[PDB]
């Protein structure tokens, strides 16, 4: 198969900007190159065939170029509809196959998270179960970093963590970390920490209590 | 009604059911009347015959070094297929890439007379204009004969599109190539130069 | 105006075959190609097959021959079919129209469908257990932790939607076979405890809405 290479999966722009998407075939694929978009909400359209021709309904600030390996997708004037991902794809030979994907992302003023931590309830306490949840809200850039300690030592077992994509109203992003240990260990330890790494401080934001505090 | 000159001419048959054992009895005889108004030999006019079906048999290759005679009898020997596919795209990519990968005698013209009788599935043809282009570049002229009323009229009209000289010859049945032979013969010669 | 819609089962177990139906209009099936295309959940895009004007095929031999795409060119309908799935199937799969048109070398994916989600497990449908995360013992932030659930997906809500601008729901995660997911929600210090906060949790497959109220931990 002929690969397909989106050397930045994440491509941060403000609106207005002049964007550029690039992509590389493992080959020549002589100019059998298109260029699709998916919008957050899933929905997936053509852009431009044949390396450089519109499709229908496609504004003009779109616009496609490139030979041999290298191709490029440009967005003259970015607007606020085109934030997505976009995919280029080879039809030099089968099987068609598809670059991994280049998110566009919104610029924004640094934000640090608002973090805050949540011991098991009493009710999932009752079926043996003891989940410890930490959210971190509304922060940015989107790279972060989670660490849990149980009485002082680092924990990296039972962690299971989620991210919201960058939010329309406020380009911020949100993420959920969730330590879930059995009733009896958790009951067997005191203090249960959330830390968050990012580059709004240079010292963790910290978030704890302690099981007997309460 | 006899050639003179120097060409490379590569007969194309078409294998499938579309022409039953005895039209291709006839298609056969058309190849070797062709031949012998040609005038066979690696100096003058070199012949390649190649039956195909769902891949295809070359049964004389251009370089083969046998009397003109013997060429004409392999030709009428040649084997009845009667397949149900007879795949142009993929006789004209192994005629691309297997008979011309090299261009030997760069003083001949080159001609792929493609004998055709039927009409390939669409998948087969994912490559097709390639394959044309392809033999474009390397100046090997394609001649599509088109005979019977299955044969791919479409693929016709492509191949006389991609470059001027590639024109084609629709026929009714097998019955017509005698009559259309003459005519054929002469329009490959004067596709091809003269000796010096 | 060129549509594609696919009818999907929603879940396959392993070793069971997948049946789609995609239904389109605003073009004949004699005249284009349909193609299937796939999107494993956080993934890219993989391209599968398509059927041409004629009904030959093109397969991505990657699925090992599994694959069949067949249609029925009077009833504008193309059917996709493939034998044994496994967890590694489970994706969106999609149907997408291409010009099919070898004279021009054209094959571009030019209108697609909105595509149909499928899973596959071995999971029993499960309605999840809905936990309240009030802060342990200016705003404030609560929390629902909606746990062990199957299949996605799982509705939630805050005052039964009447809390909206301060809400983050995360995307759910594949623990042992079963979904988890949290909701947060970040409301004025005085209207919380002093007044209600409720989560909503619905899930369809199970039938099921609970509602579970935030309430400051009872700590002795």
């Amino acid at each position: 198969d002929i690969q397909m290479t989106q050397s930045p999966s994440s491509l941060s722009a403000s609106l207005g900007d002049r964007v550029t998407i690039s992509c590389s075939a493992s080959q020549d694929i002589n100019k059998y190159l298109n260029w699709y978009q998916q919008k957050p909400d899933g929905a997936v359209k053509l852009l431009i065939f044949y390396t450089s021709s519109l499709h229908s309904g496609v504004p003009s600030r779109f616009s496609g170029s490139g030979s041999g390996t290298d191709y490029s997708l440009t967005i003259s004037n970015l607007e606020p509809e085109d934030i997505a991902t976009y995919y280029c794809q080879q039809y030099e030979k089968l099987p068609w196959t598809f670059g991994g994907g280049t998110k566009l992302e919104v610029k924004r003023a640094d934000a640090a998270p608002t973090v805050s931590i949540f011991p098991p309830s009493s009710e999932q306490l009752t079926s043996g179960g003891a989940s410890v949840v930490c959210f971190l809200n509304n922060f940015y850039p989107k790279d972060i970093n989670v660490k849990w300690k149980i009485d002082g030592s680092e924990r990296q077992n039972g962690v299971l963590n989620s991210w919201t994509d960058q939010d329309s109203k406020d380009s911020t992003y949100s993420m959920s970390s969730t330590l879930t240990l059995t009733k009896d260990e958790y009951e067997r330890h005191n203090s249960y920490t959330c830390e968050a790494t990012h580059k709004t401080s240079t010292s963790p934001i910290v978030k704890s209590f302690n099981r007997n505090e309460c | 009604m006899y050639c003179s000159r120097l060409l490379d001419l590569v007969f194309l048959l078409d294998g499938s059911s579309r022409l039953s054992e005895a039209e291709f009895e006839v298609l056969k005889a058309f190849v070797v009347d062709m031949m012998e108004r040609l005038r066979v030999s690696q100096k003058w006019v070199r012949v390649a015959v190649v039956e195909y079906h769902d891949g295809s048999h070359a049964y004389i290759g251009l370089k083969d070094r046998k009397r003109p005679s013997e060429l004409r009898r392999i030709a009428s020997q040649v084997k009845y297929a009667g397949s149900q596919v007879a795949s142009t795209s993929e006789v004209l990519k192994y005629t691309l890439f297997q008979i011309f990968s090299k261009i030997d005698r760069p003083e001949a013209s080159r001609i792929a007379l493609l004998l055709m009788a039927s009409q390939e599935p669409q998948r087969m043809s994912r490559n097709f204009v390639r394959y044309v282009q392809g033999l474009k570049k390397k100046k090997v002229i394609v001649i599509p004969v088109g005979i019977g009323p299955h044969a791919n009229l479409k693929q016709i009209r492509l191949i006389e599109k991609q470059a001027p000289e590639n024109k084609a010859f629709v026929l009714s049945s097998v019955d017509e190539l005698e009559q259309q032979r003459d005519e054929i013969v002469s329009y490959l010669c004067d596709l091809a130069p003269e000796a010096p | 105006q060129v549509q594609l819609k696919e009818s999907g089962p929603g879940l396959v177990a392993p070793s069971q075959s997948l049946s789609i139906t995609c239904t389109v209009s605003g073009f004949s099936l004699t005249d284009y190609g349909v193609d299937w295309v796939r999107q494993p959940p956080g993934k890219g895009l993989e391209w599968l097959g398509m059927i041409w004007g004629d009904g030959s095929t093109d397969y991505n031999s990657a699925l090992k021959s599994r694959l069949s795409i067949t249609k029925d060119n009077s009833k504008s309908q193309v059917f996709l079919k493939m034998n044994s799935l496994q967890t590694d199937d489970t994706a969106r799969y999609y149907c997408v129209r291409d010009p099919a048109d070898y004279g021009n070398y054209d094959y571009a994916l030019d209108y697609w469908g909105q595509g149909t989600s499928v899973t596959v497990s071995s999971a029993k449908t499960t309605p999840p257990s809905v936990y309240p995360l009030a802060p342990g013992s200016s705003m404030v932030t609560l929390g629902c932790l909606v746990k062990g659930y199957f299949p996605e997906p799982v509705t939630v809500t805050w005052n039964s939607g009447s809390l909206s601008s301060g809400v983050h729901t995360f995307p759910a995660v594949l623990q042992s076979d079963l979904y988890t997911l949290s909701s947060s929600v970040t409301v004025p210090s005085s209207t919380w405890p002093s007044e209600t906060v409720t989560c909503n949790v619905a899930h369809p497959a199970s039938s099921t809405k609970v509602d579970k109220k935030i309430v400051p931990r009872d700590c002795g």
